[PDB]
């Protein structure tokens, strides 16, 4: 899925 | 002592500015034979005069000597820029010294003097016969292999300083750092005088 | 039938590496000058894998003394008499250091006035 | 965790810091590269000055090392424009009850010396024009590896793919 996302 | 540095200042002078010359990562035409860098040498070695980069050289030349018993190997390590790998890795020996024992005996200038412009030589002779091709980018760093050292700490622990001496030697323990820790090596004709042991042999890739 | 030089030059080139000019020969055995060329021509006759050969210089002279480094070429030495082989060279370039010898056996010509303690 | 998160979050706040000077994501000269040093190390060490972006990246380290221990592959890309590679991917392979605290403290040196050596051995593209982005996994692309931590627990890869 999505990653450094809320890591964004 | 004091004459027995100045002798391994003028040799590590001679190896590591002639590594500098045969690697061709300074132009040559900067290079010329001579003796006198603020000594006097055994051979005629092509040294560039480039006064930050001598600067420099005796910089690190007398960070090396400034320890000078936790050093079993003083060392010089080639690296591309292209990759971070070692190109070559000359090796010298700060082994059985006469500066730790702080013997008097033997002086033997000539002598001396005659096993260094040996071993010159022969790093000379194993200089020339690897061959040329790729002559240019090429880089320069040292590497040391020492058996008891631990120094760069003393710039911590609140420390207030006041003289230059050590002003200088926290400069000694600031420019060295640890590393994190074999294809092909060969061989080179060390120095065998009686007080300065200097095995120096060579590493390639 | 002379390798009691040989082995002499043997440890110096090899042993440790500083080149031979002259003074070593003449140091060793005091054989004469036209001795030594024949003993460096035997070395360089029982030459086995040189690392580098020597460069001589050459007898016939012509108002010129030149150590050849044209070696193919004959630079200006046309009509040669002979040359004179010496300074084996392990390195790129032919230094040797200079150093005092021992010369009162080695003199081949000596002072017209000798020295004096005095 | 086990005693290496404080000198792991400095070392990668100082890491953080020495691109944004060295790769100038900010004007090079709006730093200070004076007064701070990281580690007992000679070279400049380049932080910016802004205190709100101090918190920001003191907060972006804070919280990849508070997910450390499931972290997965971390890198940096630096963009303005369509690149869609990792520029400096300082892996963090989570390792495992050895004692290493002066060891671990020297090795973060020659990790950031081999940071330097990326850094002031590196060409100039243009000035000022690129925005990096944390990211956890220029015509053409380059390879390039730095330094391993085999003397730390944690071994870093510390790949820098520039371009």
């Amino acid at each position: 899925g999505k990653r450094a996302f809320v890591y964004g | 002592n004091r004459w027995v540095e100045k002798w391994l200042r003028v040799y590590l002078k001679c190896y590591i500015n002639l590594i500098l010359f045969y690697r061709n990562v300074y132009p040559p035409q900067s290079f010329d034979y001579t003796t006198y860098q603020s000594f006097n040498l055994p051979q005629f070695v092509p040294i560039n005069r480039h006064p930050a980069l001598i600067d420099y050289i005796e910089e690190l030349i007398l960070d090396v000597l400034s320890k000078l018993t936790h050093v079993y190997r003083f060392s010089i390590c080639i690296i591309n820029k292209k990759n971070d790998l070692c190109i070559e890795k000359y090796v010298l020996d700060f082994s059985e010294l006469q500066h730790v024992d702080k013997d008097d005996q033997i002086i033997t200038e000539t002598e001396v003097f005659d096993e260094f412009r040996s071993s010159l030589n022969s790093l000379i002779m194993h200089l020339e016969k690897l061959p040329k091709v790729n002559d240019d980018t090429i880089t320069f760093e040292a590497v040391i292999n020492a058996i008891e050292l631990e120094l760069g700490h003393k710039l911590d622990r609140n420390r207030r300083v006041d003289s230059l001496e050590e002003k200088a030697e926290i400069e000694r323990d600031s420019n060295w750092v640890k590393c994190q820790e074999k294809i092909k090596l060969t061989s080179l004709v060390g120095s065998d005088v009686g007080p300065l042991i200097i095995h120096q042999f060579s590493e390639k890739l | 039938m002379d390798q009691k030089a040989s082995y002499f030059i043997n440890e110096k080139l090899f042993t440790e590496v500083k080149p031979v000019l002259f003074t070593d020969l003449i140091h060793h055995l005091k054989i004469g000058p036209s001795m030594a060329k024949k003993l460096m021509f035997d070395y360089y006759k029982q030459t086995t894998n040189a690392k580098y050969n020597c460069v001589v210089i050459c007898c016939y002279k012509d108002q010129t003394i030149k150590i050849i480094h044209d070696l193919s070429n004959i630079p200006q030495q046309d009509s040669i008499i002979d040359c004179f082989i010496y300074a084996f060279n392990p390195m790129d370039s032919f230094i040797p250091y200079y150093d005092i010898i021992d010369q009162k056996d080695c003199l081949t010509i000596k002072n017209s006035y000798e020295l004096k303690v005095s």
